[PDB]
């Protein structure tokens, strides 16, 4: 659902 | 209306 | 890549080229 | 990565991205030698990806790396393609030695062939030319010695660039070479000044006047590229158009104008009802005052025809034409028929002649008759002192009263709207249906009365004669300006249209030579942005379709 | 650079690494007359200075290697070399070389 | 009559009185940074709203808070000049007095327990000059005013060109000042959707459901409800009569049509009704309906009503059912529809729906989304919807409260979906997004103010961070504040925005219409390429406030514009244009200013309506405008009148003398040029003008105009000392003015900016006067170039197209010679090898370069230098150079060996021929100064010490004049004061306490006048003394100033006021150039076949009316040659100014003699003239005029070719024609390219003149040699001629021995393809 690698860290 | 029709004419554009 | 074109002055050297490769894979 | 003026480094964003890589392969290296928690090597590797995906194709994957600019770092996939890539920056077209650029001039002394180059970017172009001939002739020892005098400027070193540029071809390209004519190959003649100087007829070739244009040239140095220059891309070749086959070194403006006012004839003119010899002899009673350029006489002419066969015969016999006619048949050359020039001349007549003389005769007689169409053009509008004023603008005074009838009845429609018997639609399209009809009138009565004028001839009644305007000879002839400028500058500008499309009622009832007031310039600047923003992007629209194509 | 957006500051940098042409012919040209003004001298000293600047070999030479091919001694090949300096100094033979200083 | 205007009076063909003068055009600058800085004590306006904005800052725990006080703009330290010369930026440091007030844990929050108050630096504001400018870095820059988007909400629709079918779809957006967008579109389902910042796309319910709107509630709001009861066993509906006007109607008595006009029965008025139970079936729900006994919900809020259901409810005992309102072209269900797609049922979700749309890929939690929901748009930090976006949103809905606040909220929501679903049904129109009253204008001020808060958030961040933690004992609130990012944030703006460009100063009218320019790109506005049509037209609504003429003709039309002459921005930062008020039918002289919202309302008469002498309009059906469309409209419906005949046309519009019988197109170009023109040695004044150009040249600033009147007390090539008059003098003031004069300065465009005096000794002067005229200036008159005799013929082809054929004499008497400052530097910096050295021991170089340079190797002052000239004499230290084996024979045959230094000096550029006219040294701080630093410091201290002197010497003349004059009250005789020596007054003894006293403080004062003239001095001899702050590694700079003097050559680009440009074809001598039956050849001849097909008719009236002007002016000379009387004189300047019946009365009756003779001595070289735009010169006055100068009423003479003798067969046009020089010359444009430097890694020639390299050969060169068949032609360019390093240098190498032949090679750009795709991971390679 995101492409963000912060987000998937978090 | 000219030069879009020859663009259209060239890329074998199909019409709606 | 900087040869001549098939085209005009260099149409004939192209030619010339294409016999020979196919006289050297005879 | 290179420093700069002043201790500053220029860097590559390629080094970025793989220190970025370089950085994070290391840290998933340490972090597998410390038996590190799984959820930091994930992070780690999922990090070395995003390094390697961003350094092939950035932006591709996600959020593009930004640097120290704010602007995405340019990768491989970017440095490889795009307008801006090394096919179409680097490969495809390139920056070339041996070449320069200069503002252009016309030089109607030149021959179709002929280019005048500045003396000192000749100089620049064609040094190593200059020091080879001067260690040829061993005017200097070594390249040192000739670089110092070709620096220092001496004169035996414009002797020496003079014999170098002597049967060198250059080439001149126009920018944009929209077609192939955009770019030719002419003789250089050294000129004093830093404009190049073009010769007028190759101008619609190039489609360039002389407002500011720059025009850059290009020196082919091996023979062969000097042949190429000489045998495909000289001026003298080209001038049968590769779109149609039509001549495109046709004359224009002056040219045309002069060879119109040369050919007119006009009524009980001094000279008229004389008999000459031939063309000398009206040239002759040219220059003595004796006979004017538009007399009707009667001239013996040697008229040789080229059949399709190759039969020439040559039939001597009496024409009635003008002095005018006589003169420039005096330079048509052998192998036309003299009908196509006892005639007034405009631009298809010309063009016509030119066709003509390249079907029958070939291209060096084309070249050498083009030559002297274009010196003789230039030569009698020069003596014609054809000149432009406000007199010569007349309004006709059939506009006023058409106006005021279509006012009037205006007037009488929406009285008839206020009654209900039609709807507002109808009315705006017979108020626009009217006021076509009214402009079209107006434009007709001032045609009518800039087309003629009435003469006393020889027995002294009055005769109807095609005028002399300057305006209306200047649309006749077809050198510049046509019948709709004639009707905006002497009649009525006519209904124009909003930015969305749509026909105001109101026309402008005002040409150019009363005035507009501020409402009818306000309506015009909303037609003239159009106008203009239209050419700004069709010219790039034509440029994308032109690319595909080709 | 500047306002404008389609040019870039790479486009603006020299590769001042380069040699000019002009450098090379006059290299060339430098050779050449080397190899003329030596062919006016006798071989001995025209080798002599050939082998101790290097000339048209891979190395330089020393005194000693000098010496050892003619067998002679080192400060033989000092006043060969010495000889030959003082008879290229003569301006009946140096003209062409004194423009390339 | 002005004195400096007394002078030269310009004769006026206008025929309307103006009623409004022309204001001051740099307003739009001047005022907006007025408002910037100047204090507002309702902060409002400036860093004052900023500073409130921002301030106080509360720490996150409640430990303390830092709040605002009070600013202000210390001294500077450099003036203008000085920051110029020295290349710094001209600011104003910035104290802001801010307390830090403690709290006290123990005690109840809210108690100040310390207050410590400090002034902090946070920061230099850069000023504007009092011309509108800014000096950044050195250099002048002009802000340029943005057309961007007004705040608020606008209602659009796609035009149906979207889906298939038409289905115009219509959407609505909230852009706010900051913060997010929001959007509310209609979809082709007919449902309502709802965006946030362009993202994916929502129902429109989930946004009313989160502010806590039940579905019953959403219905409520957005429908209106039927009633239907059940009333004696029957169905009821509660019956609105205006709904009425397929069933069988109830009440008998007033029975309508059944299944099958309604006002008439609807006239007696009933309240009851019976309807079938079909005409439920349809229906949909209102509220939601619960029963006790059961516990559940027999029908929900929006549910389709069915036979079962009611059924249901009769069971349940209700009676009272409501539904909704529902048509197919009033109302529409289009709510209720998107209610049924919404899946949303609660808050809770709604938040978490809205969570998911904002922040993908992350777990939802309450606290999380209520967070985001409340700031995206109901926080004042993360938005503000502005004081002109709440006013343009409440005019947009209606609504008439909450006009201080800028944070959305439901009332303004609900209304903004109210009034889109309102549009869709058909009651309502959308906006125009081009529009005047939709696009707002943004000055310096304001952007200023938002860099400024932008810089006061980022130190706002780190105050709160350091507040929160608890150590705040022995720290002060200068310690919290880091004026670095504020400084940051303002040297951005003013240095690298887009808007913020390279001042244009080719003449003044380019420096006033770069000040009023307006541009609708800059950040938060449009792109070039992705501009459209729309944008780029000419709206209705430009009138007055947009110049429709003046625009940048290319990629950039339309986008860039230019403001109107009357042109005004009100508070809100929209244009509004200047009227006339018709009262009771007659045009009063009062002017209100009105916007477009206002401007279309009324209907408003053009200035060309003919009037009376009453003031009423003549004519009863006038020609006016309403809502934008023009029109004739009764006399009596007429409520404005346009004030001016220029007020829709700008400046440089305004000064193109029969601009009304000239085309749009050639205007554009006429304008355009205009603002190229480059100054000459001699200005002079256009014979045919405007009138516009005094006000021009007055307020562009180039001129000195006089700041009080008096009398000129002394004159000079560079200063102007005036006496102030007795009535205009400051109490206890010198009484003297002083005018220090540009001379020979160097412009942005390295043009040349000189300040001639255009006054002498003993002349009175008034304020406004102008004293000396500054480059394209002549005695206050704009003057861009020349006037010249014109033929309009063609010659023998030299006129071919655009050419221009140029006499030799303009050449001979420098017409058009100007002069060009160039500015080179030398750099002499720290290298790793050693310190970069100026200094005359240049190695390889003989003594004749030598010889203009002096003892410390920089150039004299005055020399003549050419091309390769050393001007400054630097050496680099080099490294070790490896030596070739016959360099090596080289250096031992002839023992030269000097190499230590390298030669790197400062040269003049090729083909560049000038004289050194300045020379400035700047040394760092702790290098020794060379001689020539210490000879030029030497000469500013001296030239410091001499001006002083000499105006403390003028200005203690004038207030000893005055001291003198304070005796004369009384009378004297003043010999016996001269009879004791001027110094010994001083040593002079008084006993009486009276005279003593007075003695005592004299004495006490002129001590006192050496104290402050020191101080002066001192601050001067520290200016110049102190050492100069250069960039790291920077030693030493010399900056050369070079003069050149360019001649008119051809190829020089040189055109009218009315598009006619062209370019200079010959230079032909006077004995070829036609000329008249009295032997005076023309100067100039120009093509006629350019005039009838650009339809630019103005230039022939120009020519024929300059004809005219000349005329007279020559009989004026005649008549003061031939010393005629002054009655004769004065009666023919009368005859003169009398011609036609135009608004000004020029009687001379009160002109002196002398001022006569001076006013014939400026008409010797022509009568200038003045044709207002649209009012100009008819040519019945044109005609009056030739036959007073005893001229041909055609304006054709008879001309003879000078290279023949014989007349031509047709009279030709000759006149007086403004031609100007533009700033294209040939000798910046002529390059050519051998061989030279090469790209770092395309290995490819360098691109530019100043690189010295070659021309591109694109794709389309390379499709034109293909054709032709040029194969070898093609390789010679794209290999050894390019990128191929061996090929290029064996080309240069055979070309050099003679053997014109090539060995191509491969480029270097395909090897680093190759290598680069080789680096992308994809094996390719070549094959043999
Ligand atoms: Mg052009």
């Amino acid at each position: 659902r995101t492409t963000d690698p912060v987000r998937m860290y978090m | 209306g000219g030069l879009p029709r020859v663009a259209d004419l060239f890329e074998a554009r199909k019409p709606k | 890549v900087g040869r001549l074109i098939p085209a005009g002055t260099g149409f004939a050297y192209h030619q010339d080229r294409q016999a020979k490769r196919a006289q050297e894979q005879q | 990565l290179v420093p700069l003026d002043g201790g500053r480094f220029a860097t590559s964003d390629l080094n970025d991205l793989y220190r970025r890589v370089i950085n994070r392969n290391n840290r998933l290296k340490r972090l597998l030698e410390l038996a590190a928690p799984d959820i930091i090597v994930r992070n780690e590797k999922r990090m070395l990806q995003e390094s390697v995906d961003a350094l092939l194709d950035n932006g591709r994957r996600g959020r593009a790396i930004t640097g120290s600019n704010k602007r995405p770092l340019k990768s491989l996939a970017d440095m490889i393609k795009g307008k801006q890539g090394r096919f179409r920056q680097n490969l495809l077209g390139k920056r070339v030695d041996y070449s320069g650029r200069s503002v252009i001039t016309v030089g109607p002394y030149l021959r179709l062939h002929q280019c005048g180059l500045p003396k000192k970017m000749a100089l620049e172009l064609f040094k190593p030319f200059i020091y080879s001939k001067l260690e040829t002739r061993g005017l200097a020892t070594t390249i040192k010695a000739a670089k110092k005098m070709v620096e220092r400027e001496e004169a035996v070193v414009w002797d020496i660039l003079d014999e170098v540029i002597r049967e060198h071809p250059v080439l001149l390209n126009r920018a944009p070479t929209l077609h192939r004519l955009g770019i030719q190959a002419f003789e250089p003649v050294l000129i004093e000044g830093k404009a190049i100087q073009l010769h007028p007829l190759v101008c619609a070739a190039y489609n360039a006047d002389f407002d500011g244009d720059q025009m850059a040239v290009h020196v082919p140095l091996t023979l062969e590229a000097q042949l190429e220059a000489r045998t495909l891309m000289m001026s003298t070749n080209n001038i049968l158009s590769p779109a149609s086959g039509d001549p495109i070194i046709v004359p224009s403006q002056d040219v045309v104008l002069g060879l119109y006012y040369m050919t007119r004839e006009k009524i009980n003119a001094k000279g008229e009802g004389m008999y000459l010899t031939g063309p000398a002899e009206a040239e002759k009673a040219y220059r003595t005052k004796t006979a004017e350029l538009h007399a009707r006489v009667k001239v013996r002419i040697t008229e040789t025809i080229k059949h399709e066969n190759g039969k020439l015969t040559t039939e001597t016999k009496m024409i009635d034409t003008t002095v005018g006619r006589a003169m420039l048949w005096q330079i048509v050359p052998k192998g036309l028929p003299y009908s196509l020039v006892n005639q007034k001349l405009g631009k298809k007549q010309i063009s016509n002649l030119l066709n003509e003389a390249y079907r029958k005769l070939g291209l060096k007689d084309t070249v050498i008759f083009a030559d002297q169409i274009m010196y003789t053009g230039f030569a009698y509008a020069a003596l014609s002192g054809v000149s432009v004023g406000i007199d010569d603008m007349v309004v006709p005074a059939a506009k006023y009263t058409e106006i005021a009838e279509a006012e009037e009845e205006v007037r009488e429609i929406q009285e008839q709207f206020q009654s209900g018997l039609v709807t507002a639609g109808e009315r705006y399209n017979k108020v626009i249906d009217i006021w076509a009809s009214t402009n079209d009138r107006v434009a007709k009565a001032m045609m009518e009365n800039l087309s003629s004028e009435q003469v006393i001839n020889r027995q002294g009644e009055q005769e109807k004669q095609e005028s002399f305007n300057s305006i209306y000879m200047m649309a006749d002839s077809g050198a510049r300006g046509s019948a709709a400028q004639i009707r905006q500058l002497a009649g009525m500008r006519g209904l124009m249209a909003r930015p969305d499309g749509s026909i105001i009622e109101t026309p402008i009832t005002a040409n150019f030579k009363e005035g507009l007031n501020v409402l009818q310039y306000f309506i015009s600047t909303h037609g003239a942005r159009k106008g203009l923003a239209d050419t700004a992007l069709k010219t790039a629209n034509s440029g994308y379709l032109t690319r595909r194509l080709v | 650079i500047g306002d404008d957006e389609d040019s870039h500051l790479g486009d603006f940098i020299e590769d001042t690494t380069l040699e000019l042409p002009l450098d090379s012919a006059t290299a060339t040209s430098l050779k050449a007359a080397t190899r003329d003004v030596l062919a006016g001298l006798t071989p001995r000293e025209a080798k002599v200075l050939r082998m101790r600047f290097g000339i048209d070999m891979n190395t330089d030479h020393t005194l000693e290697e000098v010496g050892k091919q003619f067998d002679v001694t080192r400060e033989r090949i000092r006043q060969i070399e010495a000889k030959a300096l003082r008879k290229l100094r003569h301006p009946s033979r140096s003209e062409v070389l004194r423009s390339f200083l | 009559y002005s004195y400096t205007e007394k002078k030269r009076i310009r004769k006026d063909f206008g025929t309307r009185p103006q009623v409004l003068d022309i204001p001051y055009l740099l307003s739009i600058q001047l005022d907006s940074f007025e408002k910037f800085i100047e204090q507002d004590p309702e902060g409002q306006y400036g860093l004052e709203a900023a500073f409130r904005s921002v301030f106080p800052i509360q720490s996150y725990n409640g430990n303390s808070e830092l709040q605002y006080v009070s600013y202000r703009l210390g001294e500077p330290v450099f003036d203008v000049k000085e920051c110029q010369i020295r290349g710094v930026t001209y600011s104003k440091p910035l104290r802001v007095k801010l307390r830090l007030v403690i709290f006290d844990k123990d005690a109840p929050a809210g108690t100040v327990k310390d207050i410590k108050e400090q002034e902090v630096y946070m920061g230099e504001i850069p000023l504007m000059t009092e011309n509108g400018t800014f000096v950044i870095n050195g250099t002048e820059r002009v802000i340029v005013s943005q057309l961007h988007r007004s705040p608020g909400v606008f209602f659009d629709s796609d035009k149906g060109k979207t889906h298939s079918s038409g289905k115009v779809l219509y959407n609505a957006r909230i852009i706010p000042y900051r913060g997010s967008w929001l959007d509310f579109e209609f979809d082709p389902k007919d449902n309502l959707y709802v965006r946030i910042d362009r993202r994916r796309k929502l129902p429109a319910s989930i946004i009313l459901r989160v502010l806590g709107k039940t579905s019953a509630e959403i219905l409520d709001i957005f429908f209106e409800k039927v009633n239907f009861e059940v009333k004696d066993q029957t169905l009821m509906m509660e019956l609105v009569p205006e709904r009425l006007r397929t069933f069988d109607i109830e009440a008998d008595g007033k029975v309508y049509v059944e299944k099958g006009h309604i006002r008439q029965l609807e006239k007696d008025g009933v309240n009851f009704i019976e309807v079938p139970v079909e005409y439920i079936v349809g229906k949909v729900s209102a509220k939601d309906y619960v029963n006790e006994a059961t516990g559940e919900l027999i029908i929900t809020a929006n549910q389709e009503i069915s036979l079962e259901a009611l059924a249901n409810l009769s069971q349940a005992g209700y009676k009272k059912l409501e539904v909704l309102f529902t048509n197919d072209l009033d109302h529409g269900p289009f709510m209720s529809e998107t209610l049924r797609v919404d899946s949303t049922t609660d808050r809770i979700s709604a938040l978490v729906e809205i969570y998911r749309m904002m922040r993908p890929g992350e777990p939802p939690t309450k606290e999380a989304a209520e967070s985001l929901f409340e700031s995206l748009f109901f926080s004042a930090e993360r938005y503000d919807l502005s004081t002109v976006g709440r006013m343009k949103f409440n005019s947009s809905i209606g609504r008439e409260d909450a006009e201080e606040q800028g944070t959305l909220d439901e009332v303004d929501i609900i209304e903004v979906m109210k009034k889109l679903i309102s549009i869709r049904n058909g009651k309502g129109e959308v906006d125009d997004i081009d529009h005047l009253g939709n696009r707002r204008i943004r000055s310096v001020g304001e952007m200023a103010e938002n860099q400024f808060r932008v810089g006061l958030v980022r130190v706002e961040r780190a105050v709160k961070e350091r507040l929160s933690l608890g150590d705040l004992d022995n720290v002060m609130p200068q310690d919290l504040i880091n004026a670095k990012p504020i400084s940051a944030a303002v040297k951005e703006f003013f240095g690298s925005s887009q808007l913020s460009q390279f001042m244009d100063q080719n003449n003044p009218l380019s420096e006033v219409t770069h000040k009023r320019r307006i541009s609708a790109l800059g950040p938060g506005g449009l792109t070039r390429e992705r501009a459209g049509f729309e944008v780029r037209d000419v709206h209705v609504t430009h009138y007055g406030r947009l110049c429709p003429i003046e625009t940048p003709e290319g990629p950039n039309i339309g986008l860039i514009n230019s403001l109107s002459a009357f042109a005004r921005c009100n508070e809100y930062g929209f244009l509004e244009t200047p009227y006339r008020r018709v009262v009771n039918g007659v045009v009063t002289d009062e002017v209100d200013y009105l916007s477009a919202i206002e401007e279309g309302q009324f209907v408003i008469a053009q200035a060309n309506a003919k009037l009376t002498e009453e003031g009423g309009f003549a004519d009863e059906l006038v020609t006016a405008r309403q809502k934008g469309e023009s029109g004739l409209h009764p006399r009596e419906h007429v409520d404005y009148m346009d004030v001016a005949t220029n007020q829709v046309v700008s400046i440089a519009a305004s000064l193109i003398p029969f601009l009304e019988h000239d085309d749009a197109n050639r205007a554009l170009m006429g304008a355009n040029m205009q603002r190229q023109a480059v100054p000459t040695l001699r200005s002079e004044k256009p014979l045919v003008g405007t009138g516009i150009e005094r006000n021009v040249a007055v307020d562009s600033g180039v001129t000195a105009v006089a700041k009080r009147g008096g009398v000129i007390q002394s004159v000079d090539a560079s200063r102007i000392v005036v006496k102030v008059n007795e009535e205009e003098l400051i109490p206890g003031e010198a009484g003297i003015d002083i005018y220090n004069l540009t001379k020979y300065t160097r412009s942005n465009q390295n043009t040349c900016i000189n300040q001639r005096p255009c006054v002498m000794p003993g002349e009175p002067v008034a304020r406004g006067d102008v004293l000396a005229d500054g480059p394209s200036t002549d005695l206050g008159e704009l003057a861009l170039g020349q006037n010249m005799r014109i033929a309009f013929m063609p010659w023998n082809g030299y006129n071919f197209e655009d050419s221009i054929l140029v006499s030799e004499r303009v050449v001979q008497d420098d017409r058009f010679t100007t002069i060009h400052i160039q500015e080179l530097s030398c750099v002499a910096r720290d290298t790793k090898l050693g310190a970069e050295e100026i200094t005359a021991d240049i190695p390889n170089v003989g003594e004749a370069a030598l010889s203009k340079l002096d003892e410390s190797g920089i150039v004299y002052i005055g020399a003549e230098v050419k091309g390769g000239d050393i001007l400054v004499g630097k050496v680099t230290p080099k490294g070790e150079t490896q030596l070739t084996p016959e360099e090596k024979l080289l250096r031992a045959i002839f023992g030269e060996k000097a190499s230590d230094v390298k030669d790197t000096s400062l040269r003049v550029p090729n083909s560049v021929a000038g004289t050194v006219i300045d020379v400035q040294v700047f040394t760092r701080d702790g290098v020794e100064k060379d001689k020539r630093a210490l000879e030029i410091e030497q000469m500013q201290l001296k030239e410091a010490k001499k001006d002083l002197t000499e105006e403390f010497q003028i200005l203690e003349g004038g207030l000893l004049a005055r001291v003198r004059s304070v005796l004369l009250a009384g009378g004297y005789t003043e010999a016996k004061l001269s009879s004791i020596e001027r110094k010994k007054w001083l040593e002079q003894t008084l006993e009486n306490e009276e005279l003593q006293n007075q003695l005592e403080q004299l004495a006490e004062q002129y001590d006192e006048l050496k104290a402050d003239f020191d101080k002066k001095f001192e601050a001067k001899r520290r200016k110049i003394t102190q050492g100069d702050d250069l960039a790291p590694g920077v030693l030493k700079i010399v900056k050369v100033y070079l003069a050149v003097k360019r001649r008119i050559q051809p190829g020089d680009k040189m055109a009218g006021r009315h598009g006619n440009k062209g370019v200079i074809s010959k230079i032909n001598p006077v004995e070829d150039m036609p000329y008249d039956e009295n032997g005076q050849p023309v100067d100039i001849v120009l093509n006629p076949l350019g005039v009838p097909s650009r339809m630019n008719i103005g230039q022939i009236l120009e020519v024929h009316l300059g004809l005219a002007a000349k005329g007279i002016g020559d009989k004026i000379n005649q008549m003061i040659k031939e010393q005629q009387e002054l009655a004769k004189l004065r009666e023919f300047l009368q005859k003169v100014y009398d011609l036609g019946d135009t608004r000004q009365r020029v009687d001379i009756s009160e002109l002196s003699d002398e001022d006569v003779r001076t006013l014939a001595h400026n008409l010797r070289a022509g009568l200038p003239v003045a044709t207002p735009v649209f009012d100009g010169a008819p040519e019945s006055s044109i005609k009056a005029m030739l036959e007073l100068a005893d001229l041909p009423a055609s304006g054709q003479l008879t001309l003879f070719d000078g290279r023949t003798g014989d007349a031509f067969e047709r009279p030709v046009t000759v006149g007086y024609m403004y031609m100007l020089k533009l700033n294209h010359l040939v000798d910046d444009k002529m390059h050519a390219r051998s061989t030279g430097s090469y790209s770092l890694v395309t290995q490819q020639p360098l691109g530019g003149k100043a690189q010295f390299g070659g021309q591109r050969f694109g794709e389309m060169e390379v499709w034109a040699l293909e054709a032709y068949g040029a194969a070898y032609t093609l390789q010679e360019m794209l290999t050894v001629k390019s990128d191929d390093v061996n090929g290029r240098t064996k080309m240069y190498k055979n070309i050099v021995d003679g053997n014109h032949a090539m060995e191509p090679g491969m480029p270097e750009s395909f090897n680093v393809l190759l290598k680069e795709i080789r680096s992308l991971g994809i094996n390719i390679e070549l094959e043999d």
